[PDB]
């Protein structure tokens, strides 16, 4: 009440709520990113210099 | 990026030519010119028993 205002509290939670969230929102962006079809080049056509049809 | 999905195939295939020649290839028969059709898994029969000429 000297320094802080009325909703520092309810923002210091929603904080370390943010924070765990972000911290799982990562491992999952990177667990997503090293899974990916981009990454991994799955069910992308790969461009050949004849065009091959199989 | 999703499993591509193809154009289906909406003409002539070999799958005619395979399955004609594998119905003419079996249960006898008739040619337009010859005497009568010999199966596989006969003919093979009838040449592996009247041999073949070596050297």
């Amino acid at each position: 009440a000297q320094i802080f205002p009325r909703n520092a509290n309810l923002l210091s939670r929603l904080s370390i709520f943010a924070l765990v969230l972000l911290v799982v929102e990562g491992i999952l962006i990177l667990g997503v990113y090293f899974r990916s079809n981009y990454f991994r080049q799955v069910n992308v056509a790969i461009e050949q210099p004849v065009a091959f049809s199989h | 990026p999703f499993t591509p999905q193809p154009a289906p195939v909406t003409g002539n295939t070999y799958r005619t030519y395979v399955n004609d020649a594998r119905t003419l290839l079996n249960s006898y028969g008739y040619t337009m010119e010859g005497k009568v059709h010999i199966p596989i898994d006969r003919a093979m029969d009838l040449i592996v028993e009247r041999g073949l000429p070596v050297r």
